[PDB]
């Protein structure tokens, strides 16, 4: 798989167990971003997985 | 059913 990572542009508070909460600056590994506008992510600071809203992130590296 | 296919939330 890809080793690219994304960075959060804003804080986000999850509204459901399926979705991550994250902080601005958090580095997120995307497992998939080809099925819809919410992407399947892995936090490289908490280790949790969950969906994130793709408008809240940008590529970092 | 897909969890990816939801509308995006507003930026804050």
């Amino acid at each position: 798989g890809s080793h690219m990572t994304f960075v959060a542009l804003y804080d986000y508070e999850s509204r459901t167990e399926e979705d991550l909460s994250f902080k601005k600056g958090e580095r997120l590994q995307i497992v998939n971003n080809t099925e819809g506008d919410w992407w399947l992510a892995h936090s490289l600071t908490t280790g949790r997985t969950g969906y994130i809203p793709s408008n809240y992130v940008a590529p970092s590296d | 059913v897909s969890l990816a296919r939801r509308p995006l939330p507003p930026l804050p």
